[PDB]
């Protein structure tokens, strides 16, 4: 699983819980929208 | 492209604004 | 290119968002 | 050692401790992602 379209609109906390459940090793980075990466 | 990383792009209320993807 | 410097690019929670490299 | 891929996701404090252990002279600069250098 590489994408989480079910998380659009949800909080960071709920996104993190869902991602770590699907992907235990995930390194979760939180950035404002529009941030150049 | 980093397979263990997941970026969360958040709005002004810290809600997820775009679909999260590995990378 | 400065060999003693290491930049840390951080996210909104001050966690490292990109691999740190000398420069 | 010129790169620290093990620090992705970690706090500044843990990154600093690891870098100064590997590289005592490091001058650690902390910037938001997307900052033009």
């Amino acid at each position: 699983k590489t994408e989480w379209p079910e998380l659009v609109g949800k909080s960071v906390e709920e996104a993190k819980k869902v991602i770590l459940q699907d992907k235990p090793e995930a390194q979760i980075i939180v950035l404002p929208v529009g941030t150049i990466v | 492209y980093r397979i263990d990383r997941v970026r969360l792009f958040v709005d002004k209320l810290d809600n997820i604004a775009q679909v999260p993807r590995v990378g």
